[PDB]
This record gives structure tokens, C-alpha cells and sequence, in this order.
């Protein structure tokens, strides 16, 4: 992470936080892992069959069975480079609705941090939807995370909606968080590690 | 509608006008031409 | 007023076309298998009587 390459795989669940949101270092357990309970994997094509007369479009899973969208999904990255037009239309509104959670799993990747002021409201959809727009069959743009600037004073943060957080501790390269302050109040108080 | 910066902004859940045309597989930019192509599809 | 001999020809010609009716729900598996499973598709047909 000192070379701007984060290990582990990335998630896309809708987390409508209001306190501290540290994407690179998840303080919780990862929500689900591959092969868990009711955690299906997308197929080689990522093909979505649409169902008529008002049923849900089902998405063809790993074993070539049309499972439904809402729930959990392990979406391998090579499937994402060939079917991002089926992602952004069907399976991605069921992320923002808060009814499906995708583990877009790519083993290693370059990342990007967009810091922001947690006083002001911000939705992480167009920062993430711009990331889904530059995915070709060739490559992928680096994974964009949004981390709040750690505030010195106990602030009244807005309720924010973030989507991307990684599975493992990719916060190796975080030297300190408020090196000219008496104490960090709101944000991630990571002191200078001895 | 009062403009305060801490109001929880939420983008629209469903991507606007994605090409989900019922049988057309041709999607016009506006919502009016999106349902007009199923009329332009077949009877 | 339909001729009987003309009807026996046109009733054969419908049987000629209904002996070519590939049901279009299987065109998905045709393209999937003719392409040696390098390329899959989804073709939403509209079933009528």
C-alpha cells in the first residue's frame, strides 16, 4: 500500500453512515466471503435473462442457473470487464436500492483516495459510477475510495452514503492523521506508529 | 426547500433511462421515445 | 366459396411451413453451440398462439 497497490478484494454495499467511514481499514468483519451462505457467483458471461410480465431479471450464475439479482453476489473482475453494460443497467440499481451486495473481487489493484469534508453532504454514486464507465475489456481504472478528512473539532457530520470499501487492511501507508493538532476528534485518529 | 449543506443527498436509485426496452433493444434518449419504440417494434 | 382443389394445395403449403418451424426459444442454444461456447446470447422472443 506504500506503492499505491491495495491487496484484497473490494465490496459495493450501500452503507448510509454518519460517523467515521474508513474504507481502507474495515473495523468489522467482511460482510460475506466467496462460497458463503446464499452467496452465489456470476458466470463466465455475466448474462442477464429478462423475465416477462413483471418478474425480476435473473442473472445467470456460476453453474449456469438463472439466479435472481437481489441478495448477495461474488462478481469476478474478468466478468466485469466483459459485461459492465449489464452491471450498470440491471444489477447496479439493486445496489443503490440497498437490496444486493456485490463482492467485485479482483485480487490486487491500484487505488485512489478522494478525501472530503465530512461537514458537507456527499453521495459516493457518481464517483463510483464514473469508475464503472471507464471499464473496457482491456483494463479497469483504479478503485476510487472516499475517506473523510479527519476533523480536529467534534463536528456535526452530515449523513453520507458510501459504497466502496475493501475486505482487508489496506491502510498500511497512513503515516499520521492530524500531525499539527492536539487530538483528532471525529475522524480516524491514527497516531504516528512507533 | 431550504438549502442547508448537511441535508442527506441521495442520487436516484434507478439509472435514468437505461436500455431496458421491452422488445425494442433500441433506446431513445428521452423517456417518450423509449416507449415509442415498442409501438415502433411490432403490434 | 373456396375451391376444394386449391384448398388441398394451400393446406399442404402451411404444412410445408410448419415443417420448418424452428421454435425460437431454442435459437439461444443454437448460437451458444454453433459458436463453440465462445459467445452466448439472450434473444427475448414473444410467444403467440
Amino acid at each position: 500500500n506504500l506503492f499505491n497497490v491495495a491487496r484484497g478484494n473490494l465490496y459495493l454495499v450501500q452503507t448510509a453512515t454518519n460517523g467515521n467511514w474508513s474504507p481502507m481499514a474495515p473495523v468489522a468483519a467482511p460482510p460475506f466471503v466467496r462460497g458463503g451462505p446464499n452467496v452465489r457467483v456470476v458466470g463466465r458471461f455475466g448474462t442477464i435473462v429478462p423475465r416477462p410480465n413483471g418478474l425480476e431479471p435473473q442473472l445467470i450464475d456460476d453453474g449456469n442457473v438463472p439466479r435472481d439479482i437481489a441478495g448477495d453476489w461474488v462478481y469476478p473482475s474478468d466478468v466485469l470487464q466483459v459485461s459492465v453494460a449489464v452491471f450498470r443497467d440491471y444489477v447496479w440499481p439493486m445496489v443503490k436500492a440497498g437490496r444486493t451486495r456485490v463482492l467485485v473481487e479482483l485480487g490486487h489493484y491500484v487505488y485512489t483516495l478522494h478525501y472530503y469534508d465530512p461537514q458537507i453532504s456527499l453521495d459516493e454514486a457518481p464517483i463510483l459510477e464514473e469508475w464503472l464507465s471507464k471499464i473496457n475489456p482491456a483494463g479497469i481504472p483504479p478503485v476510487p475510495f472516499c475517506i473523510p478528512i479527519p476533523q480536529v473539532y467534534p463536528c456535526i457530520t452530515a449523513r453520507r452514503v458510501h459504497y466502496a470499501f475493501t475486505s482487508e487492511n489496506n491502510n498500511d501507508s497512513l503515516f499520521s492523521t492530524n500531525a499539527a493538532s492536539i487530538d483528532t476528534a471525529f475522524g480516524e485518529n491514527a497516531a504516528v506508529s512507533p | 426547500v431550504v438549502s442547508d449543506p448537511q441535508s442527506m443527498k441521495v442520487t436516484p436509485i434507478v439509472n435514468p433511462s437505461s436500455y431496458v426496452c421491452n422488445v425494442c433493444n433500441a433506446r431513445f434518449s428521452t423517456m417518450s421515445a423509449l416507449s415509442e419504440h415498442l409501438r415502433s417494434d411490432h403490434r | 366459396l373456396c375451391d376444394a382443389l386449391t384448398l388441398h394445395i394451400r393446406e399442404t403449403y402451411i404444412m410445408l411451413l410448419r415443417s420448418m418451424h424452428q421454435d425460437p426459444t431454442q435459437i439461444v442454444q443454437i448460437v451458444n453451440e454453433c459458436a463453440n461456447n465462445l459467445l452466448n446470447s439472450t434473444i427475448p422472443i414473444s410467444l403467440r398462439p
